[PDB]
């Protein structure tokens, strides 16, 4: 019982790690997209300011 | 002596828990049962003894019809309750109640007549200097040593839920749910019948109570455990009856506590215990909810089943915002938490002025319970 | 043993999730800060363009 | 035929009131409930039916679980609401919406989505030439024939307050108070447990609604009536359940409507109906207060109890300047005033150019409700 | 010690700003709120504490009803103000007022009774050697280091406008406009309701105050920003409640500060803040107007919104002669400008003879406020 629960909690903690890592990757893609769009907003801003 | 000690009794249905205030554990814990000789006895030099009270009735079970005098936190029969208290004081504790102030516990949203008649008996049956009637859930909160929490109280009597914040209390947010240990016992003896085991009488109704007190557990997922009941291995357990008959219980075991989370099995619409906790927390102010989610306290005898805390955690976390972390604090020793909360309360120095005195009752009558106390 | 291993895998998977959560939380703070600077750079750009 | 006529439907929580325009009384009145069968039936030849709507749900009550779809003026589920409108048009009224312009009533300070989705369901579910959504309190003012007044409108939905002066409206002085007759129903079942009367499912929850709408009244002064409740007489009344259980209720009976004047009893800081009326009048311009104080209008379902007008007159007269004479006009028939107000409004030929047409919806979409009406 | 230091307190509504004179920033800044336990507490060993004052009330918000004791620059409740000052001196600053002269700020065109009762409390509650009451706008002008300007003072209490030239002051040209931070908060919780978010109580009224303190901004053109609210992208912001509920606010965000420039939204005729500045400047002599146009000073807490300075510049430049250039000087730190102006004033050596002495009060009474000071 401690094992079915520890194992299911493992499948769910591995799933949470998979989802958290999927979120790390999906966010890392989004962070980079907002960084790249920020660089573009800053470049467009430097252009708009010039 | 100084302070006089004090006496504390928890009577939810099913068990009297009683002892001295100022101690960590009750001296006497026994079943709240009045068992009467149904069969006429034919010998000479028996008893006679009109009725047996306490674990005496458990020992001599087969002769007796057993009557629980408290149902749903309500005393059905008053003489039977008086007999139970007579048994606590004289048979176990060996005290004169005249020499001790007595704390009684009592359940939320309970008829006024129980509190008022309970005080009427305490003054005009066992002459006593003072007494108090207190709410079960607040006492368990004191026992857990926390100032804040939502106390899920479920005894053999009824299930109750009281949110508290920094002391205080929220009357509108208090919820009472008609489920209990006893209703799980009635469900359980009904779900044994499909296996061929038929328990029809009060005596072996307490045998399925004993089964359920150890064999039963709560599934961390109901459907998953019911699916793995196809390959029966660990889910079956052999149980020995006092007859010497052997009982073998499979999936039937864990779907009895499942009724707390699915009252559609009992046939009641009234929501499962995790949705009742949401119903209480939702009625509370927005600000405090953060710690009520994280400070859920389980108390009582029918929160003892293995895996209840984990199931409540998964369901409340699934329903709630995952923005905040849902800690459930369910101690082992949670069975006696109400009595320990009564021990600590009567040991408190300030509380020694908030007693209902015998004098104040003699002047102002039995109705003063609600006027002074919650 | 299957339990201690399920529990160690659970503590490890919980840590894969906690480290992935720390990384996603670091990235969520970066998305909030960088996307806030995307929107501020975009607003500064909108201001520069206006 | 000339005008075609029109259909008027009032659907505050608790009761549907519906019928043709320019009929003075409606053509259907029934409870806004959708009742689904909780217990599986084992017979051949039954129904089956997914759900029972209106009074079929009232009749077959004990099998069912009953859901109100409208809670606090908000539609909580939209298949349940569609079925209620399907039921009005095709069972009692026996009309095609294609024949008829449809007027719907709607609540002060309500989420935009209730108007915007309501117009979509009327245009796209039941094909209709034109429609309108109209604020409840203005319709009840139209029913009592007035140009000026402060309207206190309360159903089993929510309590709303709208001041009006020679037509117009003051948007900043419109007050919404989330106390309904429905919260009084929950308060009533909560108070009944003090006398040991435990009611727990939706079916007998409407039995306490049925107790509420003919035994309850407002105390003409609370402390005075509660003091004389020591000597129980006319203050206690027998009541018969469809079970055959007799229920006797006392001080309990008038302290349930008291919750409107004392929201501390239901656990909310939000000021009483007299105080919220004062809050609206204080937000209004200085001159128009003179006539608003002397033109207080009561409408809706939970303004029906005896002693409300009499009490509101004492409490507003006590709080307000006594240099002017507080006058409340609380007519009989006030449960239906919002519907009567719609039946007169849809009978105005100038208002027949103020409808939202099907063509305007097809051209300009759901958002146009807040671009043509209130 | 030399000079004895001095004490300075700004009490416009909403915030006490207090500290020593002779320092660049106040030691203590906290909300001017007296929050009372509305819910009766049920524990033993709580508090009791009749009421909580300051940011203690912010921490324990959900229990409390909060009462601002100052409304519109007017003290509504005097004991509550005394409690707030008792909290400043003993809880934060840890001073005996007997050891320090105390400067109070106060708002223009304010009832005489506030100044006269404020002095009466300062002498006959906290025994003090000397005090002064000073106008809010002149103190902000001193803090900005300028001898000339038109000071637009808007706190949470009321909006005020004082033109000054080379020192001096123009009594006829002083304008007071009943708009504030607090009225924007009441407008804001009203404009959230159309989105479905309903904040009905004092505790979450301070949650929309916190929202408005960061999310809200002023449009550089209102109609243009309301038009681009059709394509919602940057105009929406997610906000986290302390409940864990998420709020998403679009065009509703910037039209809350728009009320300062359009009081037709609140329903008041009283002109927008830029026309009030024109109304003040037009009442001034022709000669000085050139520098008053170019030396507009913003002060107070409700001039903190991003883009206010730009909007005021565009509107005043649009209305005024474009013959002269309209510079607006609105510093960051403008929130604390009144307190800094009080710090500099009590640090001035000459000002140390213009104090209202305790002796001069004891001889000539509380009425001398207006006689000595402006």
């Amino acid at each position: 019982e401690a094992l079915k629960d520890a194992q299911e909690k493992l499948e769910l903690a591995e799933k949470k790690a998979t989802d958290a890592e999927a979120d790390v990757a999906s966010l890392n893609r989004r962070i980079q997209l907002v960084e790249e769009e920020l660089d573009r907003a800053q470049e467009r801003l430097a252009t708009a300011l010039q | 002596e100084d302070e006089t000690t004090a006496l504390v009794c928890d009577n939810g249905s099913g068990l009297v828990k009683a002892g001295f205030a100022g101690d960590d554990a009750p001296r006497a814990v026994f079943p709240s049962i009045v068992g009467r000789p149904r069969h006429q006895g034919v010998m000479v030099g028996m008893g006679q003894k009109d009725s047996y009270v306490g674990d005496e009735a458990q020992s001599k079970r087969g002769i007796l019809t057993l009557k629980y005098p408290i149902e749903h936190g309500i005393i059905t029969n008053w003489d039977d309750m008086e007999k139970i208290w007579h048994h606590t004081f004289y048979n176990e504790l060996r005290v004169a109640p005249e020499e001790h102030p007595t704390l009684l516990t009592e359940a939320p949203l309970n008829p006024k007549a129980n509190r008022e008649k309970m005080t009427q008996i305490m003054f005009e049956t066992f002459n006593v200097p003072a007494m108090y009637v207190a709410i079960q859930a607040v006492l368990s909160l004191y026992a857990s040593g926390r100032t804040t929490g939502i106390v899920l109280d479920s005894g053999d009597g009824v299930t109750h839920n009281v949110p508290i914040y920094e002391g205080y209390a929220l009357p509108h947010a208090i919820m009472r749910l008609d489920l209990a240990g006893r209703d799980l016992t009635d469900y359980l003896m009904k779900i044994l019948t499909e296996r061929g085991y038929s328990f029809v009488t009060t005596a072996e109704r307490e045998i399925v109570r004993d089964i359920k007190e150890k064999l039963c557990y709560v599934a961390l997922d109901f459907e998953n455990e019911m699916a793995t009941a196809a390959s029966s291995s660990s889910l079956e357990k052999s149980y020995e009856l006092p007859d010497g008959q052997v009982i073998t219980i499979g999936n039937e075991r864990f779907r009895c506590p499942e009724t707390l989370f699915q009252p559609s099995f009992i046939g009641m619409e009234s929501a499962g215990i995790h949705e009742t906790t949401y119903n209480s927390i939702m009625k509370c102010d927005i600000d405090i909810r953060k710690d009520l989610y994280a400070n859920n306290v389980m108390s009582g005898g029918t929160t003892m089943y293995p895996g209840i805390a984990d199931r409540m955690q998964k369901e409340i976390t699934a329903l709630a915002p995952s923005t905040m972390k849902i800690k459930i604090i369910a101690p082992p020793e949670r069975k006696y938490s109400v009595w320990i909360g009564g021990s600590i309360l009567a040991s408190l120095s300030t509380f020694q002025q908030m007693w209902i005195t015998k004098q104040e009752y003699d002047e102002a009558g039995p109705s003063i319970v609600h006027r002074k106390c919650f």
